[PDB]
């Protein structure tokens, strides 16, 4: 199942395939098959983000 | 903020 994580930092997408998010927001992890870049989903849409920008503690 | 590296996406 897709798991939820919370953002530790702001991240603003630079490429079209990246997700934008803000500190404290929830992200759904859709695909963590890659170690450093995960596909997620939030209220803004979907896209890739750095795995080290989030935590499993909600 | 942690450093980001896009070379490896």
């Amino acid at each position: 199942m897709a798991r939820r994580v919370r953002a530790l930092y702001d991240f603003e997408a630079v490429e079209d395939n990246e997700l934008t998010f803000k500190h404290g927001e929830l992200i759904t992890v859709l695909d963590d098959s890659d170690a450093n870049w995960w596909q997620g989903e939030n209220h803004r849409g979907t896209g890739l983000f750095p795995s080290n920008f989030v935590t499993t503690d909600l | 903020t942690p450093m980001v590296n896009r070379e490896n996406k």
